[PDB]
């Protein structure tokens, strides 16, 4: 039907509904017509306290009758956002709220546009589509706010394996930087990544601006069967196997790649390169280990 | 007068761009093979240099 | 209503898709065949180099 809702400020908003509905699900129709959560709403008509869910037609409420809306100053949950100036602001939230919802409320209080907003909780940046309950953000937690600078944006990278990841970037960033950020998130070394936007292969050395890559753009990621550097390892049997490695790979990094192939636990592996034993904290580079160098694998008997 | 054609066109548009990604993924598998053949070719050449030194061990 | 202008042409271009997937699979195993060959050669190099060490060592005893 059609009923009216007048706050004490005189404002009358109006939507349609049927008498079968209850008090509880009307508030949910109020929240997306001008924007007030249901834990801040209390409805009155004819001095009968409308209590969260005895049928509308149980209170005798007909079409065209006007309801009275009262508003709490406060919901059930507050969080605090610390700004880089040292200003701390207070937000009214529900655990169901998305980080984009939280961003809109920050715009409402402070004028900062959402696409310029970066939010950090417990050293971890929070992504637009997840909720406060997903990050374990509870009553009275403090988020930190960082503004994007220098045209800064988020972009998305998509593989064929379905995975869609989000990246924090700037237009000055090069394709190599983007790949490095993909490495930092996903473990994939950059010499195994190729990136496609529109239908151009993205050249190392060019920047996001060069390819005209704007906010919330989507790049596609394709993975190579091999990088640029392989080394050979000799098995316990005595077969050669090949490893995709980088000079900054650590020796624990190399042992794991051997476990993937020979299934020998890393705490059981001993790696020799031209007489010397490879120590765990160390990299390939520190040992003067080149492409196509050969290592020997021996057990530790622990 | 229903136009879920929009929904099925939009389901094709994704599938289309996926193909070009598949294509590009195919090109990458192609260039990798070549790098691998060049690697195989280079180590065969190294094997041929030892074989020589063996053959020549008398003179 | 000329939606059908495209929905049908879409399926013919998308036929090509499985030809790519099949060609992907083949280039893949072709790559593994080459790397296998390279590994084998790497082993043959070790046998040759062992052959050389033994001939030289036993020429000097």
């Amino acid at each position: 039907m059609q009923i009216f809702v007048k706050t004490l400020t005189g404002k009358t908003i109006t939507l349609e509904v049927e008498p079968s509905d209850t008090i509880e699900n009307v508030k949910a129709k109020i929240q997306d017509k001008e924007g007030i959560p249901p834990d801040q709403q209390r409805l009155i008509f004819a001095g009968k306290q409308l209590e969260d869910g005895r049928t509308l037609s149980d209170y005798n409420i007909q079409k065209e009758s006007t309801l009275h809306l009262v508003l709490r100053l406060r919901g059930g949950m507050q969080i605090f956002v610390k700004t880089l100036t040292g200003k701390t602001i207070t937000l009214e939230v529900e655990p169901s709220d998305t980080i984009e919802n939280v961003k809109a409320k920050i715009q409402d209080k402070e004028g900062i546009p959402p696409d310029q907003q970066r939010l950090i909780f417990a050293g971890k940046q929070l992504e637009d589509g997840r909720t406060l309950s997903d990050y374990n953000i509870q009553k009275e937690s403090t988020l930190h706010l960082v503004l994007r600078l220098r045209g800064g944006m988020q972009i998305f990278v998509k593989t064929l394996t379905g995975k869609t990841i989000t990246l924090e970037v700037e237009p000055s960033d090069t394709i190599e930087n983007v790949k490095a950020k993909i490495q930092d998130k996903e473990g994939i070394p950059p010499d195994q990544q190729r990136l496609i936007f529109a239908g151009k292969q993205l050249e190392d050395g060019r920047t996001l601006s060069d390819y005209n890559i704007q906010k919330e753009s989507t790049l596609h990621l394709v993975l190579r069967l091999r990088g640029g550097m392989q080394i050979f390892v000799k098995t316990l049997t005595g077969k050669t196997i090949t490893l995709e490695v980088e000079p900054s790979d650590t020796i624990e990094n190399v042992k794991a790649k051997i476990q993937d192939k020979e299934g020998i636990p890393p705490d059981q592996q001993r790696l020799i390169f031209a007489g010397k034993q490879l120590e765990d904290g160390r990299t390939l580079s520190d040992y003067n280990i080149q492409k196509e160098s050969t290592l020997h694998l021996v057990l530790r008997l622990r | 007068q229903m136009d879920e054609m929009k929904q099925t066109i939009a389901k094709q548009e994704e599938d289309l761009e996926t193909m070009t990604i598949l294509r590009a993924q195919m090109e990458v598998y192609c260039s990798d093979f070549h790098a691998e053949r060049a690697a195989r070719e280079k180590i065969h050449e190294e094997k041929e240099q030892l074989a020589l030194q063996l053959a020549v061990l008398l003179k």
